[PDB]
């Protein structure tokens, strides 16, 4: 659902993320692969080693999809309509894996925005990433 | 909990820095704040109405302290986690009846709090090493569930 | 989401459930308590023993809420609006527990409707109960 | 897997009736049908486009057969499930990389199929007894994940 207090918190902390957007995006990725190996099975054609420009380019890609979400939050379904088919229809990504990325995504933000990552905002992002996850796994339900 | 020797260095060196007084409260509190249903178990802790009331509640900071005690403890007994937690398992299991899934949720918050306090020092490798630890504890605590 | 093929499957098998509705409702309940003890913590004032008229009355109550869902499927949120607050705000039911009931609910149906419980319908109900669960845990996200 | 002696009678007496040829295929198939993402692991099984194509696929009925073999087996080794599945654990774990959560999803379908075939005979007590079993196996198979 997301409350106005939530979408205001999300919009602020992401504002603060600024141009490091695509960077934090590649950091979450790298974190997930190292913590949850079982996820690497989706990126064979990727050289998941620390400097991978491939992992980098995808991170930028992930950040942007999240940015597209914050700026259209009151209507994500229609917005991520396309990424839904891709992740659920074509790639068949296990739904569990979204909970694992959302986590490394909060750990990446918390390690970069000590001032903003307050419990309240912490909770707001978690709902946001939860909602983003539901949309991408919508073409399953 | 296998843990290679350089994963050991990671975890260990980090732990000795953790403010073992405040950190334990930072995690139990964000738990109740981010995963509301957990409040169900600490109604006797008083007003848990706002993230403020919660982050300020003494019972909370006084309970996380203990909770972190169980981690420090576990951290120096990786060899046998089940044994160390047999008593706690039994308690959270056939007494309070906490769904084992909440042990994983608590481990992950604890991990966020650690990333929060050490910011850049808490690299991916140190996190991957710590994620294995949170998983180990979370499974030892749910053992009495068989 | 639920496809037309899904809402047609759901509407049929529930049609077949007929008047045993409230009965199957008390059966799922009983099944959940015995299989997943950890759930009994929500029903202290209930005598969860085999014949409990209390468990019975609640089962009728559960069936009806599910019937209200099938007949208004294209708009559950608004329909279960109320039960959302109750389960999420007042009772604080762990979200995991919805996955455990949805299961005993499919095991109850399968043991009563051998002819209809085909893989296709099996999948449709599962999406239905998944969607019903999301609505009741909506006041969390 | 504790299992009281009358839970034993339940499980046991039921098993000896299961069509150990068809049932194993009924469960793996409904898995791919109800939890699509699992198809990802059996692309080499051919056309898995409709619930019909799947329920009719020979590779499927030929694989569930084996899968049920591992259950029958487990069912007569409750005392030690870990050992019995060490080889299978390792395989599904550091080789295929199946998320342990899918072992629980497979156990639950297996349970639905059993309720399907025995209808009323499969009472709540017999189900509660069988749910413990599916949980036991699901955890033994995920042991190599530590
Ligand atoms: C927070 C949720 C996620 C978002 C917002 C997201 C977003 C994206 C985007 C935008 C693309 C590229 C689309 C394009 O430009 O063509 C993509 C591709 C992909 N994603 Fe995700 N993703 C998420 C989670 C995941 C997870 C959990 C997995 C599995 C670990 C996954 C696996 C993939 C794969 C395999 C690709 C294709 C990569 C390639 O072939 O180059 N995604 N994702
Ligand atoms: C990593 C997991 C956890 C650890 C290490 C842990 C540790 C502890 C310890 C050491 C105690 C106090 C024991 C004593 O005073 O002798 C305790 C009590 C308790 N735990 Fe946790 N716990 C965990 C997860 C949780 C979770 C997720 C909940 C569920 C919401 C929870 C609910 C409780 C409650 C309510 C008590 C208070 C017991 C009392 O009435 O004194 N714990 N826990
Ligand atoms: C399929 C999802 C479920 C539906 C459709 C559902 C529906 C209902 C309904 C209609 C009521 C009674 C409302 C009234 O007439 O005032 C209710 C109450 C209740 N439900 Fe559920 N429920 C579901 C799942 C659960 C789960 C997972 C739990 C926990 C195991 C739960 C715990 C309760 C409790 C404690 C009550 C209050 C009982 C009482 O105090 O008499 N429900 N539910
Ligand atoms: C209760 C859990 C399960 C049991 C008991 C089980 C049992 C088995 C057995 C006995 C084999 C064949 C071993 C051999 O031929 O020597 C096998 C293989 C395999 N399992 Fe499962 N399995 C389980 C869950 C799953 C799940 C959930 C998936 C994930 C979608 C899966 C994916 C695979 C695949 C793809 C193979 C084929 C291996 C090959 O290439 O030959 N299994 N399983």
């Amino acid at each position: 659902v997301l409350s106005p207090a939530d979408k205001t918190n999300v919009k602020a902390a992401w504002g603060k993320v600024g141009a490091h957007a695509g960077e934090y995006g590649a950091e979450a990725l790298e974190r997930m692969f190292l913590s949850f190996p079982t996820t690497k099975t989706y990126f064979p054609h990727f050289d998941l080693s620390h400097g991978s420009a491939q992992v980098k380019g995808h991170g930028k890609k992930v950040a942007d999809a999240l940015t597209n979400a914050v700026a259209h939050v009151d209507d994500m379904p229609n917005a991520l309509s396309a990424l839904s088919d891709l992740h659920a229809h074509k790639l068949r990504v296990d739904p569990v894996n979204f909970k694992l990325l959302s986590h490394c995504l909060l750990v990446t933000l918390a390690a970069h925005l000590p001032a903003e990552f307050t419990p309240a905002v912490h909770a707001s992002l978690d709902k946001f990433l939860a909602s983003v996850s539901t949309v991408l796994t919508s073409k399953y339900r | 909990v296998h843990l290679t020797p350089e994963e050991k260095s990671a975890v260990t060196a980090l732990w000795g820095k953790v403010n073992v007084d405040e950190v334990g409260g930072e995690a139990l509190g964000r738990l109740l704040v981010v995963y509301p249903w957990t409040q169900r178990f600490f109604e006797s802790f008083g007003d848990l109405s706002t993230p403020d009331a919660v982050m300020g509640n003494p019972k909370v900071k006084a309970h996380g302290k203990k909770v972190l005690g169980a981690f420090s403890d576990g951290l120096a007994h990786l060899d046998n986690l089940k044994g160390t937690f047999a008593t706690l398992s039994e308690l959270h299991c056939d007494k309070l009846h906490v769904d084992p899934e909440n042990f994983r949720l608590l481990g992950n918050v604890l991990v966020c709090v650690l990333a929060h306090h050490f910011g850049k020092e808490f690299t991916p490798p140190v996190q991957a090493a710590y994620q294995k630890v949170v998983a180990g504890v979370a499974n030892a605590l749910a053992h009495k569930y068989h």
